[PDB]
């Protein structure tokens, strides 16, 4: 399914992610900008922070207790559509989802 | 054996020695797996090495590494004295604070440095293997497992290769001590080597990893010479005693299984899936935490100050996590393991490790597709914070190899 990553400078990158893959693994595996994914995707860090496009936020299953806690420490501005992309598993219902990546993760 | 403490019940005692397990001759992963036999409880107490708890199942090991409020990383090694002397810097800390040091360490061993070293890692792997190809034999631990990943780290840290046998000795006393040095003496000797190099690189900062850590910032402020020394010490041990040991466990298995060698030669794009399955079957790290207060965990009462060894190698070997855990299946659908750690201390150099493992398997099978253990040789392993292989003599017909 298609997933678009817009960077801080305004660059756009489109990937074809299969089902079961988290947006963090797809971004790190394709050298996408700024996303680090240091903890490995276990919601124990905040370097995979992204802003899900307002039109897809209700198509993704909300953050759990661990992600809400880690989102309280993101270095970039915290928006109401902010999510640790390692928690978003790709499905064909999210085809075309767009997420903006903040240039500050650490 | 240390005298059983009065809050530990007699029925939870299992004297397992992590530096010299009783079944080490059958394989160190097999030696640690005796803790998972039907008759052993999920959490036991061993009177060996001063006395400490051991979580034997993945559920308990993952849960303890997630809860840093009860299990602290302040004292993580197991002669109660090595854990107290341990003070490297994204590990001896609990995470409000520990988090700011992980970003600086990521700058020197994370993906951004793997991309800077991509060409040199591929060139050294091909050069070391092509030089061995026509010999038809080699001592894998000294001819490749040590020089490949240690020379790349010395290049990444800007240190001269002539210092490898002094550093490799200090790092090995902190994981598998032979008795000549305590953990504190080896750690202070490693700091003694880094102190004058960190001050020189703070005056003239260059491009190597020690210059970046010594002149780096943590959450907007500049790191102190002491913090840089405690972080550089951890990078040296991780660069000289982790992939070096895992490469030998993996090559020993491939040498003893020609069906697995054929699977990767026929389909080389399965090597990074095979690398993960080998990381699970041949996991080799086992440190732990200390209780911050009295706490009942899975029906057992732990006391403040108690040390509990949460061995990362046991989670992937647990049958409750993977069926037929001792069998290596490159196609295993769910390869679950904590080989690179679990919780907020996840390995920061796992990307450099995966790259060195995958480049070694692909470039070795391309030049030397068929090889076996030297005839008559019985491979011996060693245990400690990081397990390893004492020696791995391999042989092959140089008429079946091919120069690229
Ligand atoms: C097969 C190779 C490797 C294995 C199995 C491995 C395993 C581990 C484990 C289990 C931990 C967590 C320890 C704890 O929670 O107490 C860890 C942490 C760490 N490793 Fe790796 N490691 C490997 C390679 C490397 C390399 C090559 C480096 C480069 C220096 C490295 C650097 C680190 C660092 C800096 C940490 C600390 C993270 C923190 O405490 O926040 N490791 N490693
Ligand atoms: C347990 C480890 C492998 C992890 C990195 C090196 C090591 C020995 C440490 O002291 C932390
Ligand atoms: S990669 Fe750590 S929280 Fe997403």
């Amino acid at each position: 399914s298609k997933v678009v990553y817009v960077s801080h400078d305004g660059t756009r990158r489109e990937l074809d992610v299969a089902d079961g893959v988290s947006l963090m693994q797809a971004a790190v595996s394709n050298g996408i900008y700024d996303i680090v994914g240091d903890c490995g995707g276990s919601a124990s860090c905040a370097t995979c922070h992204v802003y899900v496009n307002e039109a897809f936020t209700d198509k993704v299953p909300a953050a759990n207790e661990r992600e809400i806690g880690m989102l309280e420490s993101v270095t970039a501005e915290l928006k109401p559509n902010s999510r640790l992309c390692c928690q978003i598993i790709m499905t064909p219902e999210l085809d075309g989802i767009v997420v903006d990546v903040p240039d500050r993760q650490w | 054996l240390a005298p059983l403490p009065p809050h530990v019940p007699e029925h939870l005692v299992f004297d397992f020695d992590m530096y010299n397990p009783s079944n080490l001759s059958a394989g160190v992963q097999e030696a640690w797996a005796v803790l998972q036999e039907s008759n052993v409880p999920d959490l036991v107490w061993t009177r060996c090495n001063g006395g400490h708890w051991i979580a034997t199942r993945g559920q308990l090991i993952r849960e303890a590494y997630e809860d840093y409020r009860h299990f602290s990383s302040e004292c993580p090694f197991i002669p109660r004295e090595a854990g107290e002397a341990y003070d490297f810097i994204p590990t001896s800390m609990d995470p409000p604070e520990q988090r700011q040091f992980r970003a600086l360490a990521n700058q020197v061993v994370g993906m951004p440095v793997v991309d800077k070293l991509e060409n040199r890692i591929q060139e050294l792997a091909c050069s070391l293997i092509e030089s061995l190809r026509p010999q038809g034999q080699c001592n894998f631990t000294e001819d490749y497992a040590e020089p490949f990943p240690i020379r790349i780290f010395m290049l990444l840290a800007g240190l001269p290769e002539e210092d490898i046998p002094h550093l490799k000795y200090l790092t090995d006393q902190m994981t598998r001590p032979d008795g000549s040095m305590t953990f504190a003496e080896a750690k202070e000797a490693l700091y003694d080597y880094l102190i004058p190099i960190i001050e020189q690189r703070r005056q003239k900062p260059g491009t190597d990893a020690i210059s970046i850590v010594a002149n780096g910032q943590v959450n907007g402020r500049p790191i102190t010479s002491d913090e840089a020394k405690r972080m550089c010490g951890l990078l040296l041990v991780g660069g000289l005693d982790t992939v070096v040991n895992f490469l030998s466990f993996s090559m020993e298995f491939l040498a003893k299984s020609p069906e697995h060698r054929q699977e990767l030669i026929q389909r080389p794009e399965r090597i990074p899936a095979a690398c993960e399955e080998l990381l699970r079957r041949f996991s080799l790290v086992a440190d732990g935490r200390i209780l911050t207060s009295d706490y009942e965990f899975h029906g057992v009462q732990l006391k403040k100050g108690d040390q509990i060894l949460l061995p990362q190698m046991l989670s992937g070997l647990d049958e409750r996590e993977n069926a037929c855990p001792m069998h290596v299946d490159f196609s295993r659908q769910k390869v679950s393991h904590t080989t690179f750690g679990h919780g907020s201390h996840l390995c920061l150099g796992q990307h450099l490790a995966r790259r060195e493992i995958i480049v070694t398997l692909k470039e070795w099978l391309t030049r030397i597709p068929d090889f076996s253990i030297a005839p008559g040789a019985q491979i011996q392993h060693k245990s400690g914070i990081v397990s390893g292989v004492q020696a791995l003599p391999l042989v092959w017909d140089p008429a079946t190899t091919k120069a690229v």
